[PDB]
């Protein structure tokens, strides 16, 4: 029936950057929420909206719902790592019948980038602790403006950029894990397929 | 607070599966949600005792709510369109709502494809120590399906949480097969001097979601059931 739609679907910010989600529809909301599902948890109200035009704001988070009742955003200050997560917008559905039951969005998929102050770019290869056999290779110490792409190899796997431990930020890197069970795969080559630091150190096992 | 059970669930097509939600604040209204990478869909609500009404998604499931402080969620002959991960939420006065911590349910045409993952810590290298002067372990769990798992860092019993960087989504080893079996990666970063210490007891568990004891196992193979899969690494000083 009434419609939630949500922009955009998903958002890369950087760590102390602003956030910003959209929310439109095509029918009237008298109230307006906010939720916010951090990864394997589940969704925590984030802000009650009940006053059309009313700015609200609980320090770092701030949100409103226009005079028209169709739209509302939600904006999030210096952006902190614990900020990751799915963010959806809710509004109670108008009418008596289907009171108690609210409308959401598709949901905003927010990740948070760390600020590396000092990159020192470098792919390393990690042996395994029972077979010297196997091995992976550790891109490691880049900032941020790098990129991780797939390869195009079928038997090559590639992590992308992991996220980070929320309850510590103590070695805040950024990583990115490839390994294969080819006898032609080297780690010299591993990340062919993308843009890496020109300067990147690559030593030898 | 509310409660789900289970936390995570394999069930086969044709079963009957029941998710459980529980909750102390004597709140009317309940709900049941289901959660496909189309954002949060009702599949039944409760308004109050006995008072059970559909939602948005309904076909193929059944609610009650004989006693307030419960709504189990059924399905009746699960498919593989419900596999999904399912949120059940409650409410006292509208419209905010309480969600709980979640169920992961996957529904399979069989239980031949259900893995448990093959873990494995690959230690630092001694050039990113000459560099850097740091140690970055490298945890690996490859061949396991569905993607149940959780990764967690053991050093010498405690909780290793600084340094630790897990992959968000795991990776489908084959992504152009179904039902293909995941991968996951993860790192634990720490001083050259703390690895040299050849004390330092490196374990890296990964908790795997399988069969319960009340399933069987006609195959030859071990019974993939829900296990802990871990490997371990200490510290060389060169």
């Amino acid at each position: 029936m009434q419609q939630l739609n949500q922009s955009p679907q998903s958002m890369f910010i950087q760590e102390g950057e602003d956030v910003s989600m959209n929310c439109t529809s095509s029918s009237i909301f008298n109230t307006w929420l906010w939720y916010k599902q951090e990864p394997g948890e589940g969704p925590v109200l984030l802000i009650a909206l009940y006053k059309a035009g009313e700015l609200t704001s609980n320090g770092r988070l701030t949100a409103q719902f226009g005079i028209t009742r169709k739209d509302s955003f939600l904006n999030i200050s210096a952006s902190i790592p614990s900020d990751v997560g799915i963010y959806f917008c809710a509004g109670q559905d108008v009418g008596n019948t289907n009171a108690g039951k609210s409308t959401f969005g598709d949901g905003t998929t927010l990740t948070v980038k760390p600020n590396i102050q000092n990159p020192d770019p470098a792919v390393y290869q990690l042996r395994d602790s029972k077979s010297s056999d196997k091995s992976v290779c550790l891109f490691t110490d880049f900032d941020s403006q790098t990129n991780v792409s797939q390869s195009k190899d079928s038997d090559v796997y590639i992590t992308d950029k992991c996220v980070l431990d929320m309850r510590s930020m103590d070695f805040k890197s950024n990583s990115a894990v490839a390994w294969s069970n080819k006898s032609d795969f080297a780690c010299a080559n591993a990340f062919n397929n993308s843009i890496i630091p020109e300067d990147t150190f690559f030593p030898s096992p | 607070g509310i409660t789900q059970s289970p936390r995570y669930k394999i069930t086969e097509t044709g079963r009957q599966v029941t998710l459980m939600c529980h909750q102390t604040w004597s709140h009317s209204y309940m709900f049941w949600y289901r959660q496909d990478l189309h954002g949060l869909r009702l599949i039944y609500y409760s308004a109050a005792a006995d008072i059970t009404d559909k939602g948005e998604v309904p076909d193929g499931y059944v609610v009650s709510r004989s006693k307030t402080e419960n709504f189990p969620l059924t399905l009746e002959s699960a498919t593989r369109s419900q596999t999904s991960v399912y949120f059940c939420a409650s409410s006292g006065v509208p419209p905010v709502q309480f969600f709980g911590p979640g169920t992961r349910l996957t529904v399979l045409e069989d239980l031949n494809k259900v893995f448990p993952p093959e873990v494995a810590v690959f230690e630092p290298s001694e050039a990113e120590i000459s560099h850097t002067q740091k140690a970055t372990l490298v945890c690996l769990a490859t061949g396991f399906f569905p993607d149940h798992v959780e990764l967690s860092w053991w050093v010498n019993g405690k909780e290793v949480h600084s340094g630790v960087c897990t992959d968000p989504q795991p990776l489908k080893e084959q992504p152009a097969l179904n039902d293909s079996r995941y991968a996951l990666s993860s790192r634990l970063r720490v001083s050259a001097t703390f690895w040299q210490n050849p004390r330092n007891h490196f374990r890296c568990q990964v908790q795997f979601y399988g069969l319960s004891e009340n399933d069987e196992w006609t195959q030859d193979r071990a019974k993939p059931v829900t296990q802990i899969v871990s490997a371990e690494a200490w510290g060389r000083a060169d």
